[PDB]
């Protein structure tokens, strides 16, 4: 029917037409925006790769964008924008095609075509990099953290960025070597330089003071008990109307406990993680008093990840409960620290820990908020950027200029194809080159200059070279001191080659009953 | 509130009267056209059935209310003929109208109605007056239970519904008493079974069995124990059912509760039957006791079945477990739990070959709809049955009888020059609507359909042969076996004819509109 | 009560599973269209939609005449499998073809018998290019393999349709005489598997071990409990309530901690090393059976042992209370199977037995649900391969046949009707035409050559409108057991007759 | 269907080129330019090469496009 028709339409209606002002990307561009939300929240926003999470969208064709922004940047790390803008380019060769007449299933089929095509000139660009080798490691790590948000402190950064893959890093090439394995823990205290990478599980439980398991035989538990005590696990014959009746069962709850808490100090585990799961409460208010007082780190129900991070990095069961003493499944550990950096912080570092061959752990610090941030997002995607070298290598440019370049090249596999395709290919190939164009658009008046001429100067570089949207000038795109990892493009290429044919598998829209 | 007179009602009776006779002539008889039903509720009924049709409809009018109720006298006494009289009510009153615009009173016309309604009723009459005894009735039965099982397009094949419909009218309603019974005839059914799963049961099928198969399938004839007592809970009217609430509680019960079902099953059997039926059943409990104190019985009956097993067995009333007595029991010619074939229906049977005061007709089929689908068919046919079984007298359906009719009436409309000599011949120019729709739904133009049978009036001026009725190709209703009881069709027009006249007879109304019901 | 009258009731019969055959007529027929479900009257969603029944109940369906084909289609891929999208579209066809006929002024009656009696005349040709394939076992081996690959077909599976032909077959050439869906024992889980999934050797079961218990168990009797402890065991003293005032509710939970410990009475008087049993423990709880010294598992699975039993030869029975009330199952070990960061505890006594244990892993429920019943699709249409192995060609070949029969039918077989026959012969070829577009193919010389064509006796050669291209139903594999193809013309055919002769619907 | 025709006789460039074929401008079985024997004079399509981009260049020439309100007569 027509709503069949339309709708596809009425997608790339709404679709395309954000994936589009999605690029200011990069640049000082356009002016900021103080955005009130759908719901009348006055929002100051900028920085479009997080605008692109940030943003809230309605319809299913926009909201894709968000899921295709979603999409990158766990996968690589980089190029967040690289995805979606590019959703752009598609949906400009999508419609042209339907206005062409060409068919949904065919223009679905084109984005494969282009794709191969595509996954193809990329790596015929891109130059190999090694990815056990500390040099490139720092290298797409520098240029990342020459783009992520501390160029100062992506000094040290580095090594704790290429140290932590190459903790996890795993034979020659693969795509593996994830960043679950890397626990990032935000360490009030210190400084970005201070910031240190280590190799073993690093918990982010913050317990009560210190000196509390920094001993040595220190072992990490986890208990999916709690400690035991009359109003606590054990029974109370004896009900409360009365406050009288209340103390004698808190103080025959609290002298039982304090057996309990020796039992986990013999037991060589200073750190138990206590169930979340509650029992009566499961580990009473009166017995982490008790934990902590033999140098045991608990609180109050455990964060559940750390008791996951045990059980995953360290190998750590539950025991027997602690009446029984313990049945030693807690993983080992002859040092469980708590450092104060400064006199301050609360981090819980597990050192001889079980660790198998992974979960580095990089301990981003600060004394600020701030200060944490701009080291922690900086070594992440330096930590990606690695991630995306180790998981699929080389480089490409970035800022888009090399898609031009796959642009111009793939515009011959378009006149080689001699199908349908060949064109709708064709008119996606050409689409590729509105990104730098679009990235250096919003910035103000008397506009025409430099857009056609932001694509017709690659072409004039030809198939090699093209201009460095970092840098400014014509050259060979993939190093001007500008990369992102082959990976990322070409992650950025199928998503969204993806996501765009879901809408022409779209007969029509619907609403759930 | 409002009074509307005359025109004004005359044009609110034919109005209400007019829409509802259109959704049954396309639902006419067997090529009628089925309809879709769907309530508020997402429910859905496929209906060509106008008292189906009617309880579907809770449309609002003294007509909606008239339909409402006139097809559902004809629906239970003579069963099928439930369509025709509706739509054919309105077509008299379709014809008023025109008949009043030619300035005719509305009473002028009334009598006329009813004057012609004689004639068709008389020429009813003459068509068959044949009368059958059961076992040479069961096969015009089952040959109208062809028909009278035909609408509902279940029929050939459930010559077994149309031969229990034989039985279960003669086991409990006579040839010679014509007293209806659809009362004693017990309409039974399960989801499961199967259409051709079809049986008549002579006694009382209960729904549940003895508490074990490992205690026998079998209660020899008559000592049925009639019980109410609790074996399982009471749930008593008098106060309220409560459950143990102490831990000692399941402790004494579990031990209290054992030994005196072990003396009361005892008791029963000292009482003595094989079987007590009671109207509140064994538990699992008192199952293995029935078992351990080796007694056969029923464990749940139907608080009504109670009196059912009683009354219909013939059994003397044995109202409780203490008044329990040797003398007084319920009755049996014997007593099984039968598998009907499919094991999902299975009941335990009293069953009367002494004396069945309620004859159980036990109709299965996959679902719900199946089985209803068969009910009604199966009333309307064990209905006509009946009626023939009472008194065989039949006629040609189709309409050639009212074909045949209108000739003859509208001829002898004619004869009184009194005013209805007009009137009266345009009734007999709605007896020929029923076909005509009919004809419609048969995929054929009943305008030259008709006078294919007015020919073949013209040649038989009966029905013997006619039109399709279902839709063939062979037009005939002797050899196709359109048939219905002579009776019905006449109770159709008297259903149908009075109405018209009765409305006729009422148009002064207070309403502010039609749809006061 | 809402009285309908024909005018719109046609037409809502005709509106109802027309406009939802659209949406399933995408996903059916070959692939060049399907259905995204864009899923908000529940939500903020966006869903992808092969299954016919996720299209049609998602949606309101609210018509009373897609009342009956939702109900009705539903039913026939109930029964047969992938039958949905199948008796919707072509009653929709139907619809369209009452549409006309009706517009032509025509009885619904006259227009019954016209597609009813077309429906068995192509059944009939139907069962002309039905092809029994049964000839060997590597035939029927081949038939289910290409009837397994054509109901998967027209859906998203990821690694699904490659393992299930070997295991709905393999589930096939163990019954000998049915599938086996009795056999098969479908377990679910994150594995971090794509759709990766495989037959599983014995059933492993779900459950980390911690607190004492040694993980591994070796050499390993279970015993087969159908009756296991939930946290307290329940017996005549089982539940007690002290409780008079708050504390007593602090400590109520403690009392019941009691009741973990006399569980290990009933269980260490069976004497038996390994004690499997359906109710799950907890960790606190494992604190008290693993100090026992005797391995209780917990949550074995019925069904996994109804597996042993039947490939272990033993006895998985009901009701158990003392050792001896379930013949003892045999296995040759109760290990623990990782499978990336996993920890199953698997019991292994026989492998890809008459009876399997089919592993599921996938980070998608909503594949394996559809891979589930395509599965669940294929295995009753290759049931009745076993029972019919004729596999009529499919794709709009066999349409077209019956197009073309039914039309030279209808020319000589009525002197009426032979408007709903040609009729029913052209809601035959429809189905075809709407996706050959959808490879941008012409369908109208399609079904006008391509039918007579191969109703000139091509009939292997058909409809590729994947490609869009004209190729072999048999060697392109696009074909399935006569028996699904004629079930999905009885419903269709049926489904569409009924509104058909409803010219009027109630509605309070 | 052109687009679909337009794909063999671009198909065909891959193939062959300034060919003595092409598509059927006579709706034939046959596409071609030389069992259709159809082509124009070498001076034709050149000269129609000619008036193409002269009224494309035409509507360019001058900024004047001022009107008394009347562009058109």
């Amino acid at each position: 029917r027509d709503k069949p028709a339309q709708i596809r339409f009425s997608n790339i209606s709404a679709a395309k037409a954000v994936a589009d002002a999605i690029r200011t990307s990069l640049g000082p561009k356009g002016m900021d925006k103080m955005i009130q939300d759908g719901k009348g929240d006055v929002t100051i926003t900028n920085d479009g790769a997080t605008i692109l999470k940030q943003m809230q969208v309605l319809h299913p064709a926009a909201r894709m964008l968000v899921e295709l922004s979603k999409a990158q940047d766990i996968e690589a790390g980089d190029g967040t924008t690289s995805v979606v803008i590019i959703a752009g380019s598609l949906l400009d060769s999508c419609t042209k095609l339907l206005q062409k007449g060409i068919h949904p299933t065919i223009i679905s089929e084109s984005f494969q075509k282009a794709l191969e095509k595509g996954i193809e000139i990329l790596t015929d660009m891109s130059r190999p990099v090694e990815l056990s080798d500390r040099e490139t490691l720092l290298n797409s790590a520098t240029t990342s953290l020459n783009s992520k948000v501390v160029s100062q402190y992506s000094s040290l950064l580095s090594p704790m960025s290429v140290n932590a893959v190459m903790k996890v890093i795993d034979p020659a090439t693969a795509t593996s070597v994830d960043l679950r394995d890397i626990k990032i823990v935000k360490k009030l205290g210190g400084t970005i330089d201070d910031c240190e990478l280590v190799e073993g599980l690093v918990l982010t439980q913050k317990v009560s003071n210190s000196g509390i398991t920094r001993v040595e035989k220190a072992k990490i538990g986890l208990i999916q008990f709690c400690l035991s005590a009359p109003k606590t696990d054990m029974d109370n014959q004896i009900v409360v109307s009365d406050y009288a009746q209340m103390d004698r069962v808190l103080r025959e709850e609290r002298a039982y406990i304090l057996n309990l808490v020796k039992q986990i100090k013999k037991t060589g585990c200073n750190v138990l993680l206590i169930q979340k799961s509650i029992l009566r409460d499961a580990l009473s208010d009166l017995a982490l008093h008790f934990l902590n007082k033999m140098k045991i780190m608990v609180i109050k129900d455990i964060e559940r990840e750390d008791i996951e991070f045990i059980c995953k990095t360290i190998g750590t069961k539950p025991v027997a409960h602690i009446d029984q003493f313990t049945a030693d499944m807690l993983g080992s550990a002859e040092l469980a620290e708590e450092v104060n950096l400064n006199g301050s912080g609360k981090l819980l570092k597990i050192t001889g820990c079980a660790s198998p061959g992974k979960t580095v752990t990089i301990v981003v610090r600060g004394s600020n908020k701030l200060v944490i941030e701009e080291a922690e997002r900086s070594i992440h995607d330096a930590l990606c950027v690695i991630r995306c070298l180790v998981k699929k290598r080389a480089l490409i440019a970035g800022g888009g200029a090399p898609e031009i370049e796959l642009a111009l090249r793939l515009t011959e596999y378009s006149r080689t194809l001699s199908g349908m395709e060949s064109y709708c290919v064709r008119a996606f190939a050409d689409a590729m080159e509105v990104i730098p164009s679009t990235l250096a658009e919003n910035a103000g008046l008397n506009p025409i200059s430099t857009v056609t001429e932001l694509r017709n100067r690659h072409a004039q570089g030809e198939k090699t070279a093209g201009i460095n949207v970092r840098k400014g000038g014509i050259s060979n795109i993939l190093e001007e001191l500008v990369v992102q990892p082959l990976l990322v493009s070409v992650s950025a290429l199928t998503l969204a080659t993806e996501t765009v044919r879901s809408i022409l598998k779209i007969d029509d829209v619907v609403n759930t009953r | 509130k409002s009074r509307l007179m005359g025109l004004e009602a005359l044009k609110s009776h034919i109005m209400a009267a007019k829409a509802v006779a259109n959704t049954m002539r396309t639902s006419l008889g067997p090529n009628g056209l089925d309809k879709m039903m769907v309530d508020k509720d997402g429910d859905v009924t496929v209906t060509n059935d106008g008292a189906t049709i009617l309880s579907m409809m809770d449309v609002d009018h003294q007509i909606a209310k008239l339909m409402v109720e006139l097809s559902k006298s004809q629906d239970d006494e003579i069963g099928d003929g439930t369509t025709g009289v509706v739509v054919l009510a309105g077509a008299l009153l379709e014809e008023a109208e025109q008949l009043l615009d030619r300035g005719i009173h509305p009473i002028r016309i009334a009598d006329g109605y009813e004057q012609a309604a004689r004639v068709a009723i008389e020429h009813l009459d003459k068509i068959s007056d044949s009368v059958l005894v059961d076992i040479k009735d069961t096969e015009p039965l089952i040959q109208t239970a062809k028909t009278t099982l035909g609408s509902k397009v279940v029929n050939s094949c459930h010559r077994q519904m149309a031969e229990i419909a034989v039985n279960a009218v003669l086991t409990v309603a006579d040839m010679e008493r014509r007293d209806v019974d659809f009362e004693l005839i017990k309409v039974e059914g399960k989801v499961g079974g199967r259409l051709e799963d079809t049986k008549l049961i002579k006694g009382v099928i209960v729904d549940k069995d003895f508490s074990h198969p490992q205690m026998p399938k079998k209660v020899e004839d008559a000592k049925i124990a009639i019980l109410t007592c609790p074996f399982e809970p009471p749930k008593p009217k008098t106060k309220h059912k409560l459950d143990v609430t102490s831990v000692e509680d399941y402790k004494a019960l579990q031990k209290y509760e054992k030994e005196k079902f072990e003396e009361m099953i005892q008791q029963i059997k000292e009482t003595g039957a094989n079987l007590a039926i009671c109207q509140w059943g064994f538990d699992d409990e008192a199952n293995h006791l029935l078992l351990q104190n080796n007694l056969p019985a029923v464990r749940w009956v139907g608080g009504p079945e109670i009196e059912l097993i009683a009354i219909a067995t013939g059994g003397r009333i044995v109202p409780r477990f203490s008044e329990l007595t040797a003398e007084k029991l319920g009755f049996a010619g014997l007593v099984q739990e039968i598998s009907f074939g499919t094991t999902k229906d299975k009941m335990l049977v009293i069953e009367q070959c002494k004396n069945s005061r309620a004859v159980t007709i036990f109709i299965r089929g996959g679902n719900k709809m199946i089985i209803e689908e068969a009910k009604r068919s199966l009333h309307d046919a064990l209905c006509v049955i009946r009626n023939l079984i009472r008194d065989n007298r039949v006629v040609y359906g189709g309409g050639a009888a009212e074909i045949s009719c209108a000739l003859a009436v509208s001829q002898e409309a004619d004869k009184c020059p009194t005013l209805e000599q007009y009137a009266m011949r345009a009734f007999a120019d709605a007896l020929e609507v029923i076909p005509m729709a009919l004809s419609e739904n048969s995929g054929m133009n009943p305008i030259q359909t008709m006078t294919e049978v007015r020919a073949r009036q013209v040649k038989e001026m009966n029905p013997a042969l006619g039109i399709d009725c279902l839709h063939k190709g062979t037009n005939d209703m002797k050899q196709q076996h359109v048939i219905e009881t002579l009776i019905g069709k006449k109770q159709q027009i008297s259903l149908a004819t009075q109405m018209v006249r009765m409305i006729l007879k009422i148009d002064d109304i207070r309403k502010p509109g039609e749809s006061e019901e | 009560a809402d009285e309908e009258r024909a005018e719109t009731a046609r037409l809502t019969s005709f509106i109802g599973a027309i406009a939802i055959g659209d949406l399933v007529k995408s996903t059916l027929g070959p692939k060049g269209m399907d259905k995204i479900l864009l899923s908000s009257g529940r939500d903020a969603s966006l869903m992808v939609t092969n299954d016919g029944a996720t299209i049609l109940k998602n949606i309101g369906v609210d018509n009373p005449a897609a009342k009956v084909l939702v109900d009705m289609s539903r039913v026939q891929d109930d029964e047969v499998g992938d039958g949905t999208t199948s008796v919707t579209v072509l009653a929709a066809e139907l619809l369209r073809e009452a549409e006309s006929l009706i517009a032509k002024k025509i009885h619904p009656q006259t227009i019954i018998a016209g597609w009813r009696e077309a429906t068995k005349a192509a059944r009939e040709a139907l069962l002309s290019s039905a092809v029994d394939h049964g000839s060997d076992e590597v035939k029927f081996r081949q038939d289910l393999m290409n009837i397994a690959g054509t109901t998967l077909s027209s859906k998203l599976l990821t690694h699904h349709k490659d393992h299930f032909t070997k295991l709905a077959v393999e589930a096939v050439l163990r019954l000998k005489g049915s599938g086996n869906l009795e056999a098969i024992h479908i377990i679910k889980k994150l594995g971090g598997s794509l759709a990766d999934s495989y037959l599983d050797e014995g059933f492993l079961l779900d459950k980390k071990i911690g607190v004492n218990q040694p993980k591994r168990i070796e050499n390993a009797k279970i015993l087969i409990a159908n009756t296991g402890m939930d946290t307290d065991k329940i017996k005549i003293f089982g539940s007690r309530v002290r409780v008079d005032s708050t504390a007593k509710v602090a400590e109520i939970e403690h009392a019941e901690k009691e009741k973990m410990k006399e569980k290990v009475e009933r269980i260490l008087k069976h004497g038996i090393n390994c004690f499997i049993n359906r109710q799950l423990i907890y960790n606190y709880p494992e604190q008290l059976f693993g100090a026992a010294g005797v391995m209780a598992i917990e949550h074995a699975d019925f069904a996994g042992v109804e597996r042993l039993a039947l490939v272990t030869g033993g006895e998985i029975a009901s009701t158990f209370d003392h050792p001896e009330l379930v013949k003892l199952g045999s296995c040759k070990l109760i290990e623990e199977v990782m499978i990336g960061e996993d920890k199953l505890i698997h019991f292994s006594g026989v492998a890809l037995g008459e009876a399997c244990t089919i592993v599921l892993r996938g980070a998608t429920q909503q594949i394996l649900d559809e891979a589930e019943r395509s599965l669940h699709d294929a295995l009753c249409v290759l049931a009745q391969t076993v029972k019919d192995s004729r596999t009529v060609y499919g794709g709009g070949c066999s349409e077209m046949l019956m197009a073309h029969a039914v039309t030279q039918l209808a020319n000589r077989t009525p002197g009426k009707e032979a408007v709903a026959m040609e009729s029913y012969a052209k809601a035959l070829r429809m189905l075809p035409t709407i996706i050959a577009d959808n490879a941008g193919y012409d369908s109208a010389d399609l079904v006008a050559q391509l039918r007579a064509a191969h109703s000139e006796g091509n009939t292997t050669a058909g409809l590729d409108m994947r490609e869009g291209t004209i190729g072999d139903m048999a060697i392109l594999g696009i074909t399935e057991s006569f028996q699904v193809k004629r079930q999905v013309l009885l419903s269709a055919a049926e489904a569409a007759e009924v509104i058909l002769r409803v010219d009027n619907i109630i509605k309070a």
